[PDB]
């Protein structure tokens, strides 16, 4: 499971 | 507290200093001591489509007489020198698994404006299921019939009316869905005119007491500009003081981490003092 990404 | 006015001059010095944005990124992004327990438990892990976006216990969503579990949260926005609340459900953009759960939530409290804050796709990847059928299709989720009777594209946003049948009783309920796809993950609006037009059109749209449902892909970025926003123009036209900062952490204590990019917290900072001034009246 991945983390929202940011920029 | 002050007035509208020296909370303007105190944001266009903040601005331009810029003790604005430091003390936006001073700001907790989760709530300390809140709980959050069921969205980490093994059955709803992969209903949350980000692992680091999850509701708090106390403002999670629960479906009437359901224990299924959603990633969606409560956040109400109270004006009270105006005894107005602004109520919202903030959710994630659904996964193919959750649709059913998402179209009970807009059954469970009748829910007629959706405001979708991303396009199904970037660069290859999926941000959101389609949860509703192209036109004339008829979507089957959880029990719940879905179609679109109406579709219109404008330059920054798609306009859908649905039609939602429940299988299980023969009621019919419609609900408007507002797609804006001119608004990038983790960025600002294309077009920030376009932008302050479709907030001031979703306010219009509001019916009295209803949350409106918001969602983008995590459903706390984008969302959270729209909310701040909407905020912003109800406190300006009321001549009522404008805090950015307050409203930011109010969101966040209730859906953890609402205004992702300190570029988004510019934006929508920057997009409040022009609103004020382009209204503004010697």
């Amino acid at each position: 499971f991945s983390a929202y990404p940011s920029e | 507290a002050d007035t509208l006015e020296g909370s303007m001059a105190q944001l266009k010095k903040g601005l331009e200093s810029g003790t604005v944005l430091i003390q936006f990124e001073q700001l907790y992004r989760k709530k300390p001591g809140l709980a959050i327990t069921f969205a980490k438990l093994p059955q709803n892990l992969d209903k949350n489509r980000y692992k680091d976006v999850l509701p708090y216990d106390t403002t999670r969503v629960l479906l009437q007489g359901n224990e299924d579990y959603i990633n969606a949260s409560y956040v109400n926005m109270e004006i009270p020198a105006a005894n107005l609340v602004n109520k919202y459900i903030a959710t994630q953009g659904p996964l193919p698994h959750t649709c059913a759960q998402f179209w009970q939530v807009v059954w469970d409290q009748k829910l007629s404006l959706i405001v979708m804050l991303t396009t199904l796709t970037e660069r290859g990847r999926t941000k959101c299921h389609q949860y509703w059928p192209d036109p004339p299709d008829v979507m089957n989720h959880g029990g719940f019939h879905i179609q679109c009777q109406s579709e219109d594209c404008t330059i920054a946003y798609v306009s859908r009316e649905m039609l939602v049948t429940n299988t299980q009783t023969g009621e019919e309920h419609t609900v408007t869905h507002l797609q804006y796809v001119a608004w990038p993950e983790h960025g600002v609006p294309d077009d920030s005119s376009d932008f302050l037009e479709f907030v001031n059109y979703v306010r219009s749209l509001r019916v009295d007491s209803e949350p409106v449902l918001v969602h983008s892909s995590a459903g706390i970025g984008r969302t959270g500009v729209l909310v701040t926003m909407e905020t912003a123009m109800c406190l300006t036209e009321r001549n009522l003081p404008i805090y950015p900062l307050d409203i930011v952490r109010k969101m966040r204590d209730q859906r953890a981490m609402m205004v992702q990019t300190s570029s988004q917290y510019k934006f929508v900072c920057e997009a409040i003092l022009r609103v004020y001034e382009e209204g503004l009246v010697q």
